[PDB]
């Protein structure tokens, strides 16, 4: 059960530009503060984006051929997303990694966990695009969801937080977006 | 196969969409449009403040090390702005 986002629904509104201005690190701004704000922003909007399609994500876990798994060391699509969303919320509000006081800096773990937080958001991007994207089209949301992914992917390339390999399930879409998905 | 274009038609029906999902979808529309319109607005002002300070500093024939300290002083206050905007309970 895979669905086709390569049809004329490769229409992205809200993307007059290529996202270069709002993704590029602002000059003289601390690099940690820039990543920390955008990751929180991406999680907040992705959690809300998943909220509209959460009603129709019941058992049927991931996309075709590539099936993600939270079960190994020590689930259906609704289960692993709900746990991942809650987990990112705990880490994103964790003052250890995301301090809100002015003097406190980001720890050494910060760079690695940001890499861990981004990939889960991409994996949550996968199930919705692969299995719950045709309700996005019903709700006329393909304009906002396409631009949200292109912004997210442009953010992944710019700071190299996500490996090229990891984008394999949505790689044809990213290639199709080359004009809006950053070069 | 090859670079051939594909077009598809959809029922486009928001019917039988459990009411709340229809209302939730309208909320993300407003939030996303407000987010990206403000996101470009934040970045534009951020660049406008820096460039205006840079042209202002070369106007006084300052040493390059003095300009960088002033420009880095802005970036610190710019970084303070990002931490402040990140602090949220919404
Ligand atoms: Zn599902």
């Amino acid at each position: 059960q895979i669905m086709f986002l390569s049809e004329p629904f490769v229409r992205t509104a809200l993307v007059k530009g290529s996202f270069k201005t709002i993704v590029q690190l602002p000059k003289y701004v601390d690099l940690g503060e820039w990543i920390a704000l955008n990751v929180f922003e991406f999680f907040t909007n992705l959690n809300q984006f998943y909220g509209v399609v959460a009603e129709y994500c019941t058992p049927d876990n991931a996309g075709p051929h590539t099936d993600y798994l939270w079960l190994d060391a020590n689930l259906p699509a609704s289960q692993y997303i709900d746990l991942a969303l809650t987990w990112i919320n705990n880490k994103v509000n964790d003052k250890n990694l995301f301090p809100t006081k002015n003097g406190l800096p980001f720890p050494q773990q910060f760079s690695r966990d940001v890499q861990r937080i981004m990939v889960q958001m991409f994996r949550i991007f996968a199930h919705i695009y692969h299995h719950h994207f045709d309700k996005i089209v019903h709700l006329s949301l393909e304009a906002h969801w396409n631009s949200f992914f292109s912004h997210f992917i442009s953010f992944a390339k710019e700071f190299k937080i996500i490996d090229r390999k990891e984008m394999a399930p949505l790689l044809p879409l990213i290639e199709s977006f080359e004009k809006q998905g950053k070069i | 196969n090859g670079t051939i274009s594909n077009y598809m038609y959809f029922e486009r029906r928001p019917d039988l969409l459990t009411k709340g999902t229809q209302d939730k979808a309208a909320a993300v529309k407003l939030k996303i449009e407000n987010f990206y319109q403000s996101s470009v607005k934040y970045a534009i002002e951020r660049n406008e403040r820096r460039v205006e300070l840079e042209t202002e500093l070369t106007s006084h024939n300052w040493s390059e090390e003095r300009k960088s300290r002033q420009l880095s002083s802005l970036g610190k206050k710019e970084s303070q702005f990002l931490r402040l905007r990140r602090t949220r309970l919404s």
